[PDB]
């Protein structure tokens, strides 16, 4: 009973309830579409037609939808 | 519980786990046959005449000359179906076309093995019954049919081997279903007797090669 | 014992062959005089010259090459330069009138003054043969010689050597830059007529090697020397397994059998790994997984068509160097688990593996000494876009009969254009049909 | 033949086990490369208690070494008696425990515990008549606190009639090498309550006091700390390994020291321990050993026994020595100190006497005590746990790893439940 | 003999170039070869090392 | 299914945001900013 | 297997990096050509390719040339695989709205690809070590960008950020205040352990202990280097109570949000003075809590140590450390929090501090105290005021709202740092009940 009446006060139960984005990431989550390798970074999201894109640099082959997509 | 041959198998009182089940003595998933497609298009010269004297397949063209080469092995694949307005058509088409023949069924024997093995591949008891009547009528139908099917005993027999010992142990009570000849163990027994009888001068070696237990007749 | 005959048609073919034979002479180990070093070893010494060279029983390595062109100043360069003594003088074969970017002046009118004598030299080179693996022709889908005389050569070779393998190394036209206006016409016609005589045709575009040289080799101003050197490295990686000994030796007939699903579909996309550039070379591992992934990367492919925009059908890996088969197996598994690599549902085992213990040899030039490399030959359905591009270009030019009289007035009929265009349309429908998934 | 499978969990348990195997290989006559160069036939008579025989006379110790980090076990290989262990039961993982009981009990520990249990079964029935298992671990931290208790639970499930001893290094209040020691210690004591048969609690500062004052060492090192634990491990399993009379094995010690099932937390002590300067001032006798065993400063747990009642006391003597003064000293201490022993257990001191002494020694003794002074240790860990858990401090990682809020409270409930019999029996 | 590291002893040592001279007996896979001569490149390399 | 009592436009507005934290260091920060400042010392008056 | 990949963003990064990599090389032994003159104690920072080429494991990144081109043409030219060093053409001109929006979406793709190639060669990346400089775009904007994308990709890993927070007085730019309040998210939601340093304090450490009266930046970034080494010392070299990156976090980051620790090295003495001192474990431990040898201008006698982690290295025997830690608990001027009793994670490696031809004397014993104090709110506040003083007159805002950032950002940013101060300020107060 003192443990419950102490744990649910306010100024530390808010700190314990809240979690940052990185903390949320490392809570045994499960993200299916990601990049396990550079062969996925080049290929799964590139937005570069090798047939249509002509004469582009190294930095222009990979242009991600999240790179040209709005923040957060 | 212990899975396999690990160290957990030899654990004093160790309950070992059984193996996964096997596809033998189990139904198989059916597939859409070409019987349904050809019938739905309607190039068949057939019509169920719907007689009260039993269902009969009336024929518009003469049975003795139709083709027996693009039709009879095509009617053989209808032995993979259970729906009523195709199963009867396959049954009384195949039986009637094997009844009316002579010097025209024999060149079709190599072209009718694949539908027979596909009919036997799915393990439905009624369709195994029906195709066993088909094989019996086929071997008794014409001359040298068994002599041309004797190089082909080695691939229509193995499913005919699985269900050989499936007689009913009714005891002193009599089985009241001998009419609808359904007991597939007895049907396999009769089918192998017919095969060895109307097979030729050398059939027991192939037959005993496929079905292990068999006591020879005509000795 | 296992010989191939190289025929280089046109200016592009002759320059590609110049790079190829330079690479062969410094790879097997042969001085430019055609002879052998007397105070230097070689690279080990074997009958591993016989496929591309022939002893005259005096120490002279004469090659099995026919450099044919209807125009001089391209064969005059190889009769004047540092390889003037390697090639037999009757092998290097020259006309006196240019094909003028016309399929007609290579196939119909100016092919007849040279086709008999080329076939005579080919017959001599095939007489000096124990077992013929096949022919390797090197040409382009551009110029008139490289279209028409290659066409006539395949027509004659299919009759004279009908049971023999013939591999095309064709410079496919670029979708954007090009060099001439009549390249769509010449390309449609030459693939129409070589589409039933080529047993397998590796197409290699110019724009994609330009992109590879600027993005991986770091050359802001590459040229045809660099392009032909990299194509020569490709050709060596292809026909090196019948020259040296490896774990999984693979032959040209096995290339054909494992790369072609249906007999008209014989157009693999070729790509090479280590295209790295010396001062970027010794910092990476260049491991087998890296070199396998770099092939399936849609930036090292050498025809401008995205492999993501299609389905893989059969891919042949050819590894060279300190390559263990377990690393190839792990890399193949890692590639096959990837969802964006799409194989056709009627090819479960989509990989054909060849491994050689001979490391790649470097010409003094652009590429670096690497102890691992792989050439990937992917037969896929991504090439439908590349065919349809210059198919639409053919339609655009042919709708007004532009430049058609330069072909018509020289024996060639009007309806051959329609025949070739329809055979391209049929090739398009064949690619779509082989591509789409099975539902029955 | 009776034989014990020795498990090491964590860096602490691994180094403690390495020192133990060094000491007992010296005691039996086994060199680093496994062969035997001894002096008496009595050493190889019961070599099948800790050493599995191989080809060519190679005695491989029956030890399973576990850690989630492959960095201290590499030191165990590179140590002196390092090339004696089997590399196959050398079970490792490429991860980090994070000093997390959650990560050692419900994450990669639970993924590596099956690989541990396979080889544990393998040398558990490369066997004829198994006696028990001996887990050495640190009670506060990762791996040893988490996977140690996971291994304890799974082994008690697999073999429920075999003796389980755990030499546990319990956290110290003078200093700390980890800020989540209250969490790890409470959650591991919760599993230790209803599982193991004999827990031996070894605080670090008690070893520090023995090193600084009893042995008068100037630079005590972790190996010097571990040597006392090795000595008491060899002392406990001595009548099970060497001849003699009054042969007490692990089960006899458990019977005579565990009156009630939850009361098995002992506080060991080894007492032929003297300094270099005072080494030659001795009159070494059974009265002197009884004196040093019952002096309340040579205890290897930081729990003063004069603040409570002894329930049971075990004395395992080693040496050629007469029984009269042994029984006289055990009776005399009980008659002298009547307010420090409970009255409902008459003659609450046991006696075991082995004949063969440890090498370098002629007469040694190992003390085991089930005193009521362990309630101070447990309630101290509980006070630190309540100071840290009242604010939910350092709890987000456990809860995001897979712990529940209820499970910490239930572990605390059984932890201060443990403190209640050991005070009702302290005050009748 | 194919291109691989030729064993020298029972314990599996490959032949190095530090024990390969002119006019020597070298045994491999049962046989005993008698090395007689070498070329200018092998000469300059061996005298260099 | 659906209902009449869902076409109702709810009157829920965002509750007003709480005021920012003034901090217990603001006076010390302001005093530290005003510290070390002497006007018109090196450049001097015009 | 214990590999960690570094990401140096901005001139601060690129430069601090050169400093750290001279030590990493001088440490393991890898000479400035990759070769290691005459065993896996290098896998962490160095990736070895067949034939001792010990190539590094970092991605120096700057939106302008110059800074990086000094490394590309410097003494360590044949070490950093050309690609790793990734550069652009135009700086972010101290505008977060340039690094995170305009001139920045041009390098984010290539950098994340290089980071993958490095994180694909590692068999166990233990964490990413970033080194920015809240103050410029390649230190606030590109970091935010890289971090926001890195988190999503490399998720269940680590992101130990090291930063040069604006000072409490000097500073070097007039737009620094803005950028820092704006980079709050990258340090609060997209990080794991933000160690914040401030030039002024490292300069005081120099003008007091090393006796250098004219400290440059070089001298400062070498001090940052020895701090990083001590943190990554229990992954490369060996010790007794060794501790990893994951362990530091546990015995530090108390609540998920509270993760802004402060760092302080121990024997920062100079050759001459170090002849009058015994530099014992107590001298070093005590001179680490000292309210001056700290690295951020913040008196810890104004806050409550929530969890100090001490990482030693050298002639440190566990006994001495235990005795010292105890002394600290006696001194009552170093008050701790009442919710972290055991408030000390001791870690001991062996390799004595390595010395580069420069200043910090060669010692046989050192320590680095990563502590989580409540006295960091003072820095948060100093900056809060400067931002509030300029945002009122919306000064130097046009540049940002002209490169994208809509005003809304500055406001949100403000509220964030506000909540952050509440969290810290109110977490050391005593139990109300
Ligand atoms: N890779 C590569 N491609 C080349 C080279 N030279 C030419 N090409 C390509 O080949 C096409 C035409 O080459 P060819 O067919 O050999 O020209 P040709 O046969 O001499 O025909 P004419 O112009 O009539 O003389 C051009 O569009 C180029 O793209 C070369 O040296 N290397
Ligand atoms: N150790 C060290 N710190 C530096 C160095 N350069 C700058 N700093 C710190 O970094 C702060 C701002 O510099 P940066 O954020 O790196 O500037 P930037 O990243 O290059 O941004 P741009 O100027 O737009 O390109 C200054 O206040 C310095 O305190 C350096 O070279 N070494
Ligand atoms: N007796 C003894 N105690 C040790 C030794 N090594 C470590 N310890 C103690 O074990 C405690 C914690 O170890 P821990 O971090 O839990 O190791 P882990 O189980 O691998 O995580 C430390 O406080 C040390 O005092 C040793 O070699 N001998």
């Amino acid at each position: 009973n003192p443990t419950h009446l102490a744990q649910q006060q306010e100024p530390w139960c808010r700190l314990s309830s809240t979690a940052t984005i990185t903390s949320m990431r490392r809570d045994a989550c499960f993200f299916d579409p990601e990049i396990p390798k550079d062969d996925l970074d080049f290929r799964l999201s590139a937005l570069y037609n090798h047939h249509s894109g002509t004469f582009k640099n190294k930095s222009e082959i990979l242009i991600h939808q999240e790179t040209i997509q709005d923040t957060h | 519980v212990s899975e396999g041959f690990t160290v957990k198998a030899m654990m004093k009182n160790s309950v070992v786990r059984g193996p996964p089940t096997a596809g033998a003595f189990k139904e198989r998933p059916t597939k859409p046959t070409a019987f349904r497609k050809f019938y739905e298009r309607g190039d068949f010269p057939i019509a169920l005449e719907h007689d009260s004297k039993g269902n009969k397949i009336a024929w518009k063209v003469e049975i003795e000359k139709l083709d027996y080469h693009h039709y009879l092995p095509l009617f053989f694949d209808g032995l993979c179906e259970m729906t009523f307005p195709y199963e009867f058509f396959a049954r009384q088409g195949i039986h009637d076309m094997l009844e009316h023949g002579g010097n025209k069924i024999l060149p079709v024997i190599p072209q009718l093995i694949i539908p027979i093995k596909n009919a036997l591949n799915l393990r439905n008891r009624q369709v195994i019954c029906v195709t066993l009547k088909v094989l019996q009528h086929l071997v008794v139908s014409a001359e040298m049919v068994g002599e041309a099917l004797v190089p082909y005993y080695r691939q229509i027999l193995p499913i005919l081997n699985i269900f050989k010992n499936m007689n009913v142990n009714s005891g002193d009570g009599i089985d009241y279903s001998q009419q609808k000849r359904e007991n597939i163990g007895d049907l396999i027994q009769e089918t192998l007797e017919a095969f060895e009888r109307y097979g030729g001068e050398d059939a027991f070696i192939n037959i005993k090669y496929m079905v292990p237990t068999y006591e020879s007749c005509l000795l | 014992q296992r010989e191939c005959i190289s025929v280089h048609v046109g200016q592009a073919g002759v320059q590609i062959g110049n790079a190829c034979w330079e690479l062969y002479c410094l790879e097997h180990g042969i001085q430019p005089d055609g002879q052998m070093p007397s105070d230097k070893t070689i690279g080990g010494g074997d009958d591993s010259f016989n496929t591309f060279f022939s002893e005259t029983g005096a120490g002279k390595h004469v090659p099995r090459a026919v450099f044919v062109d209807l125009e001089p100043t391209v064969i005059d360069e190889v009769r004047t330069g540092t390889y003037r003594q390697l090639f037999h003088p009757e092998q290097l074969i020259t006309g006196k009138e240019d094909a003028a970017n016309n399929y007609a002046r290579g196939h119909y009118t100016i092919g007849k003054e040279l086709i008999d004598l080329v076939l005579d030299r080919i017959r001599k080179l095939a007489d000096q043969c124990t077992g013929l693996q096949g022919f390797l022709i090197f040409h382009s889908f551009g110029g008139g010689t490289g279209s028409g005389f290659t066409s006539l050569l395949m027509e004659r070779l299919s009759v004279d050597y009908g049971k023999k393998s013939k591999l095309e190394f064709s410079i496919y036209p670029a979708p954007q830059v090009s060099t001439a206006v009549v390249e769509p016409y010449n390309s449609i016609l030459t693939t129409h007529t070589t589409l039933e005589h080529s047993d397998c045709a590796f197409m290699v575009d110019n724009e994609a090697i330009y992109d590879i040289c600027r993005r991986n080799l770091d050359i802001e101003r590459p040229t045809y020397t660099n392009l032909n050197r990299l194509i020569s490295q490709i050709v060596s990686s292809i026909t090196a397994s019948l020259r040296f000994d490896g774990a999984l030796n693979v032959d040209l007939t096995e290339f054909q059998t494992n790369l072609v699903p249906y007999p008209r579909i014989h157009f693999p996309l070729a790509t090479y790994a280590p295209v790295i550039s010396a001062e970027k070379a010794y910092h990476e591992q260049l491991s087998v997984a890296e070199i396998t992934n770099a092939c399936f990367e849609p930036a090292n492919q050498m025809v401008k068509c995205d492999p993501r925009h299609g389905k893989y059908m059969a891919c042949c890996l050819l590894y060279r160097g300190d390559v263990v088969p377990k690393d190839v197996n792990a890399a193949i598994a890692a590639i096959k688990t990837k969802r964006s690599i799409q194989f056709v549902d009627w090819c479960p085992t989509g990989f054909k593996v060849g491994i050689n213990y001979q490391p790649p040899t470097v010409v003094p030039g652009d590429l670096a000494k690497v102890q691992r490399a792989v050439c990937m030959l992917s037969n896929t359905t991504a090439i439908a876009e590349a065919w349809a591009r210059l198919d639409h270009k053919f339609d655009l030019m042919y709708a007004k009969r532009a430049f058609v009289h330069w072909y018509v007035g020289e024996g060639m009929e009007e309806g051959e254009f329609s025949e070739a265009r329809e055979d391209m349309a049929a090739l398009e429908k064949d690619y779509e049909e082989v591509g789409m998934d099975s539902v029955e | 033949m009776r034989e014990i499978v020795h498990l090491q969990a964590g860096q602490c348990g691994n180094q403690i086990g390495a020192k133990f195997w060094e000491v007992i290989s010296d005691e039996h006559g086994i060199d680093p490369t496994g062969t035997y160069h001894g002096d008496s036939d009595l050493q190889l008579e019961r070599i099948n208690v800790y050493y599995n025989e191989a080809t060519g006379g190679k005695y491989v110790p029956r030890a399973v070494l576990v850690d989630l980090e492959p960095g201290t076990m590499d030191s165990v290989r590179s140590g002196p008696f390092g090339q004696i262990f089997r590399p196959d039961n050398f079970v490792f993982g490429q991860s980090g425990a994070g000093n997390n009981w959650a990560k050692g009990h419900y994450t990669e520990g639970a993924e590596l515990v099956d690989s541990v249990l396979d080889v544990v079964r393998k040398e558990a029935e490369s066997c004829d008549c198994l006696q028990g298992f001996q887990l050495t671990h640190s009670l506060g931290g990762g791996t040893g606190s988490g996977m140690g208790t996971l291994l304890i639970s799974k082994i008690r499930e697999e073999y429920p009639d075999r003796i389980m001893n755990t030499f546990s290094v319990v956290p110290s209040p003078k200093v700390s090498d980890t800020v989540v020691e209250p969490y790890n210690a409470t959650l591991s004591v919760h599993q230790l309550v209803e599982n193991t048969d004999e827990t031996y609690c070894i605080d670090n500062e008690a070893l520090y006091d023995i090193c600084f004052r009893t042995l008068k060492l100037t630079t005590p090192t972790y190996g010097d700390l571990n040597h006392l634990v090795s000595a008491t491990m060899s002392g406990v399993t001595t009548c099970l390994r060497f001849p003699g009379q009054l042969n007490a094995d692990l089960r006899k010690l458990a019977v005579n020291m565990v009156p009630f099932p939850r009361l098995h937390f002992f506080m060991p002590g080894f007492a032929p321990l003297t300094s270099r300067g005072s080494q030659q001032y001795r009159a070494l006798t059974v009265p002197e050993l009884t004196q040093q065993m019952f002096d309340a400063k040579n205890m290897m747990a930081a729990c003063d026994p004069r603040h409570g009642r002894y329930l049971t006391v075990a004395a395992v003597f080693r040496g050629r020595m007469s029984m009269k003064e042994v029984d006289e000293q055990m009776l005399n201490v009980q008659n002298k100190n009547s307010s420090y022993f409970v009255e409902w257990i008459p003659n609450n001191v046991k006696t075991a006497v082995c004949d063969i002494p440890p090498r370098g020694l002629k007469m040694s003794a190992t003390f085991i005590g089930n005193s009521t002074a362990i309630q101070e240790l447990f309630k101290r860990i509980s006070e630190q746990f309540t100071a840290m858990f009242r604010r939910k401090a350092f709890l987000h990682w456990y809860t995001g790893e897979g712990m529940d809020e209820m499970e910490f409270t239930e572990a605390e409930s059984n932890m201060n439940d443990l403190g209640n019999p050991v005070v009702t029996r302290g005050a009748c | 003999i194919k291109r691989q590291r030729l064993p020298k002893n029972d314990r599996g040592d490959h032949y190095h170039w530090k024990d390969l001279n002119r006019g020597i007996n070298i045994t491999i896979y049962g046989r005993t070869f008698r090395i007689v001569n070498c070329d200018k490149f092998t000469q300059v390399f061996l005298e260099s090392q | 299914s659906e209902s009449i009592y869902n076409l109702i436009p709810s009157d829920w507005k965002e509750p007003p945001q709480p005021p920012r934290y003034i901090s217990i260091f603001k006076a010390t920060v302001k005093d530290d900013m005003q510290k070390f400042k002497t006007a018109m010392k090196t450049m001097g008056p015009a």
